[PDB]
């Protein structure tokens, strides 16, 4: 977000930044071997 | 001694194979992206 006013003189500014990041990873491996 | 005796027959060997392969593979990507912007500017004509 950004906001401005400008106009004797007056200047006003507001800024905001937000970031959220998520990484989730899962790996599953299974081996069953039987010989008889 | 069982129930019967062999009156006649044949001798030799027997061989058998059953063999079975089953592969399944799945790969799946689902990607969504929304990008939005709104911005505005105003002033009489001074401001």
């Amino acid at each position: 977000m950004a906001s401005k006013s400008g106009f004797i003189s007056s200047q006003s500014d507001r800024g905001k930044h937000y970031i959220r990041r998520t990484k989730r990873f899962s790996h599953t491996k299974s081996v069953f071997l039987h010989a008889r | 001694y069982g129930t019967h005796y062999l009156q006649s027959g044949s001798l030799g060997g027997e061989y058998r194979v059953l063999f079975y392969v089953d592969s399944e593979k799945l790969k799946q990507n689902d990607f969504n992206s929304v990008e939005e912007k709104k911005c505005k500017s105003s002033g009489w004509h001074k401001f």
